[PDB]
RNA sequence: CCCCACUAUGCUUAGCCCUAAACCUCAACAGUUAAUCAACAAAACUGCUCGCCAGAACACUACGAGCCACAGCUUAAAACUCAAAGGACCUGGCGGUGCUUCAUAUCCCUCUAGAGGAGCCUGUUCUGUAAUCGAUAAACCCCGAUCAACCUCACCACCUCUUGCUCAGCCUAUAUACCGCCAUCUUCAGCAAACCCUGAUGAAGGCUACAAAGUAAGCGCAAGUACCCACGUAAAGACGUUAGGUCAAGGUGUAGCCCAUGAGGUGGCAAGAAAUGGGCUACAUUUUCUACCCCAGAAAAACGAUAGCCCUUAUGAAACUUAAGGGUCGAAGGUGGAUUUAGCAGUAAACUGAGAGUAGAGUGCUUAGUUGAACAGGGCCCUGAAGCGCGUACACACCGCCCGUCACCCUCCUCAGAGGAGACAAGUCGUAACAUGGUAAGUGUACUGGAAAGUGCACUUGGACGAACC
């Protein structure tokens, strides 16, 4: 109840005041963020699930929204539709009907909001049909030239909806270079790519031909540069430990094309991305489950 | 409506004819 | 003898009807995606009376 | 499957992403500005821009592989390759000129020819009519013909038949005379052809 | 039942026969649509008349009677027996049930690797022993056990003790009394208290979004969380189903033992005629040995045991029997029948470690990691799933029910002894009926047959034909 809710905020002001006496903070300054890091700090808690860490916030966070008493005394009730039981749905809709009518006789960077939203927006519990019809008209109305003052109201239900270039660096002799790191299965790869080179790459200290013995992985390692047409343009020294032969040559690949991105122009760039080049393999080997042989073999079904 | 009645008379009938027959 | 070398056009005409085929069910199917489903929507709306009301 | 349904799979061709912006039409420049904003996935260990690389003869050294011997299948692949060259410059060198002009060295192009002869026109599904299935003929698919010649040559090769014969030499001999028509895979491809035809009675089985 | 041939017969004539689900199961005549009406069916009634009915079965029967009927038809009882029989529905299951749509390692084809063929390891069933117990279709079978030389041990033989380690004890029976922890569908998404309405206020049912009586708190899913993302894998997975597993984890009700079914000690079984399950090793040339961890050299009838025998060593008090190493031998086997397992991607497959538990002990179990695939497109016979329907004699719910023959004993009736009925009651041969009961069912009649019953002709729906066109 509102009276409840009331002396909750004097507590809650209160143990506020307590909290920043205690944090020896001002309290006049004392400030929501404070509170969690105070509160975090005086019960530390590990619990995975943040919502059942220890929370000392505002009431009207902390309780939901309690829809209002919808009729006074004289027991009748506020809005003409109330009887419908659910009065902010439909005085939306009909709201909606009416700008339609209004507009029928004068004539990427949005979305519609969830059901969830809508619902939170009108304190009631829908329908998807329910959400389904109002999305549809919705959408006649942005489509019936829906001038500034339709516009404005049509926004209320809007919702708002490229690789990050590596700074170029330079060595104590002066030549530039750009340094990126990647990761492959268990392999993880740092790559420095000079601006001006002869191809030369260096794999821990040892020549790229010496490390990877075997052709595929030779490719894998070409295959960043020659994608761009810059071989024998840039030299390379990586550093790569953990994982077999192909997750290292995969990490060396991934961290070489990401330095790279730094010494090609923004529509390389976004070739590469959309070559694949870029992007980290999320593929990482299934861990065993009980029970059953691998990760997806089962045990021999015996019938 | 099932047809029991109708499966107990043409047992008996049958019983019947085979009897008549056999004596 | 089977010998695919002198039975070309043949093969082809057979290769390039197949292909039709798979191209017609899927043209097909694709149309039949008036249907029973609205049939009985309409009907729904307008639904026989059998008794009295 | 790590990947997420928005990820698509990557596009590998220097070419396609050289190809000038004004011979784009609407379509495909849209096609692109699309790809701008979406998630793709990394590429695959398997392929690269090489101008060398060769989809087929990945595949076949994919279903030649053994176990994840990577290594092992493509340095048989490569000792076959190698081996079908060898042999053909052998004769090239040993063969009149005016014969040389058809004698072919490019082991590749062997390769495609002869996987292509090998390919079966025309399959054997089971139908089932009225609750019975018969072996009708049918069209393939041209993954399925692909696929069929390959699994055939290369299940050829294994056999035990050529014993201590080593895979380099027993494909590259088989490949030979499939790209000039004989062999045990063209003759299991003319058998799989002869049987349909002597079932074509069952073809109406078919309902598709 | 399906196919072929052929007869009586179906036909005409003259007589007989006089039966049908002869049913529109709805009598004739006259009338009404008003205050309805158990259910279903083909709405409810009024007046008048005739015929008929009075629990089921015995019984379209026996006797008597009549008849051109001679294995017949019409009329038609009684005795013994039972507490039901029956008609219509609702719910559930079931259908060799219909249509539609699906299964995403999934039911079939399709891809990969396997099992099913050899040896070995190991579990189980059987055989054996004086010598455990429990699981034992899916949902048991390297399962309780992340483990047996003694111990573990609950088993057998012998010996020993009796207020007993315990304000005793019992691995004694009961998982069909239970808690406890679980399998199972579940690779589901529904379960739902409290209300309201519909059915004449019956069991019951409650949907249509251009919406027509549903609202639902809560639980589950979902959301949230661990792992590396928001993906995926985990985890989670309600109500219930199989009286599903465990009285041997422990406790626990009931019952039982108390000079023993309790306790202690020594020794000992734990094997293979043989079958079968899972795994390891191989059958090699994409192989084997060596070096190296990927530019090599040799081998190649040899490949192939972790098997057997001998020796040593590790642990231990105890080692032929436990493990490791070495020597010795080089065995079966040459990619495996129908059938069958798993897998949708860092997955299958191959390879390499670590941990649990032990003094020691697994080819087992848990888990980290390396290399690392092919198909992913068609369908519905079978499996199944859902939706909408149909039938239902099942309700312990198809592993159901139930018919008839034959023999298994009593009551009654007819009878010169034998038949008939019923009851009791377990069998034998089939599966005739109930689902489209797997050939729809049945009436009359005829022939045939262990037996239900089969077939022929006509008749009935007390079956259906999926209900716009396709
Ligand atoms: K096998
Ligand atoms: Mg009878
Ligand atoms: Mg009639
Ligand atoms: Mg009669
Ligand atoms: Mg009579
Ligand atoms: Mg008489
Ligand atoms: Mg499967
Ligand atoms: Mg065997
Ligand atoms: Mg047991
Ligand atoms: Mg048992
Ligand atoms: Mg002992
Ligand atoms: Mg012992
Ligand atoms: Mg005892
Ligand atoms: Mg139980
Ligand atoms: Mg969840
Ligand atoms: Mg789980
Ligand atoms: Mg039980
Ligand atoms: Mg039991
Ligand atoms: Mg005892
Ligand atoms: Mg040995
Ligand atoms: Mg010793
Ligand atoms: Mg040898
Ligand atoms: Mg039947
Ligand atoms: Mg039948
Ligand atoms: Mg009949
Ligand atoms: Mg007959």
């Amino acid at each position: 109840t509102e009276d409840f809710i009331k002396k909750q905020i004097e507590e809650f002001n209160i143990g506020k005041r307590h909290l920043a006496n205690m944090m020896g903070e001002d309290p006049e300054t004392f400030t929501q963020e404070d509170i969690d890091r105070a509160i975090a700090y005086l019960f530390p808690s590990g619990l995975f699930e943040k919502r059942a860490r220890p929370v000392m916030k505002h009431p009207e966070q902390i309780f939901p929204r309690q829809r209002a008493i919808q009729w006074g005394e004289d027991g009748r009730p506020f809005h003409y539709l109330f009887y419908t039981g659910k009065q902010s749905y439909y005085s939306l809709m009909h709201d909606v009907y009416g700008m339609l009518l209004n507009l029928e006789k004068h004539q990427i960077g949005s979305r519609w909001l969830i059901k969830e939203e809508l619902e939170e927006m009108l304190v009631e519990k829908l329908s998807d049909l329910d959400y389904m019809q109002f999305i549809r008209l919705l959408e006649k109305l942005l489509t019936s030239q829906c001038g500034a003052a339709e516009e404005e109201f049509v926004q209320r239900f809007r919702r708002s909806v490229k690789q990050l270039i590596e700074p170029v660096q330079y060595d104590e002799q002066g030549m530039a270079f750009s340094k990126s790191e990647g990761k492959r299965k268990t392999a993880k790869a740092e790559a420095i790519v000079y601006k001006h080179g002869s191809g030369r790459i260096k794999v821990n200290g040892i020549d790229y031909q010496l490390y990877f013995p075997i052709t595929q992985d030779r490719e894998q390692l070409m295959f960043p540069f020659h994608f761009v047409d810059r071989l024998g343009k840039h030299d390379v020294t990586c550093t790569v430990s953990g994982g077999g032969r192909s997750a290292q040559a995969g990490a060396i690949r991934l961290a070489m094309a990401k330095a790279l991105c730094s010494f090609v122009t923004e529509d390389e760039v976004e070739w590469m991305r959309q070559a694949g080049l870029l992007t980290t393999d999320p593929r990482v080997r299934e861990r065993k489950k009980p029970g059953q042989e691998g990760a997806r073999r089962k045990f021999t079904w015996k019938k | 409506k099932n047809v029991l009645k109708i499966r107990r008379r043409k047992m008996n009938h049958h019983k019947y004819r085979k009897l008549v027959k056999k004596t | 003898e089977f010998r695919d070398d002198a039975c070309r056009k043949e093969i082809q005409g057979f290769l390039d009807c197949a292909a039709r085929a798979q191209e017609a069910r899927k043209m097909r199917s694709i149309q039949e995606t008036l249907l029973p489903n609205k049939l009985n929507k309409l009907l729904q709306r307008f639904p026989n009376k059998p008794y009295l009301s | 499957s790590r990947y997420s349904p928005e990820f698509k799979d990557p596009l590998i061709d220097k070419e396609y992403y050289r190809k000038p912006v004004e011979e784009l039409t609407e379509e495909e420049k849209y096609v692109r500005e699309l790809k701008k904003t979406q998630l793709i996935k990394a590429a695959p260990a398997g392929k690269t821009s090489s101008v060398f690389e060769d989809p087929v003869i990945s595949k076949f050294t994919n279903m030649m592989m053994i176990g994840g011997n990577k290594v092992l299948a493509r340095s048989l692949m490569i000792q076959t390759l190698e081996a079908v060259k060898r042999k053909q410059f052998e004769k090239y060198h040993a063969a009149s000129a005016e014969e040389q002009a058809t004698i072919e060295r490019n082991p590749y192009t062997i390769f495609h020819q002869a996987l292509k002869n090998c390919e079966p026109m025309i399959g054997l599904v089971p139908i089932l009519k009225g609750g019975r299935f018969y072996q009708v003929p049918v069209p393939l698919p041209d993954r399925r013909r692909r696929f069929l010649a390959m699994k055939w040559m290369i299940t050829e090769c294994r056999d035990k038949k050529h014993q201590r014969t080593l895979m380099p030499e027993k494909l590259s001999h088989k490949l030979l005379e499939a790209f000039h028509n004989q062999g045990p895979v063209i003759k299991r491809k003319h058998d799989l052809h002869k049987m349909a035809e002597a079932n074509r009675a069952l073809a109406h089985y078919r309902w598709w």
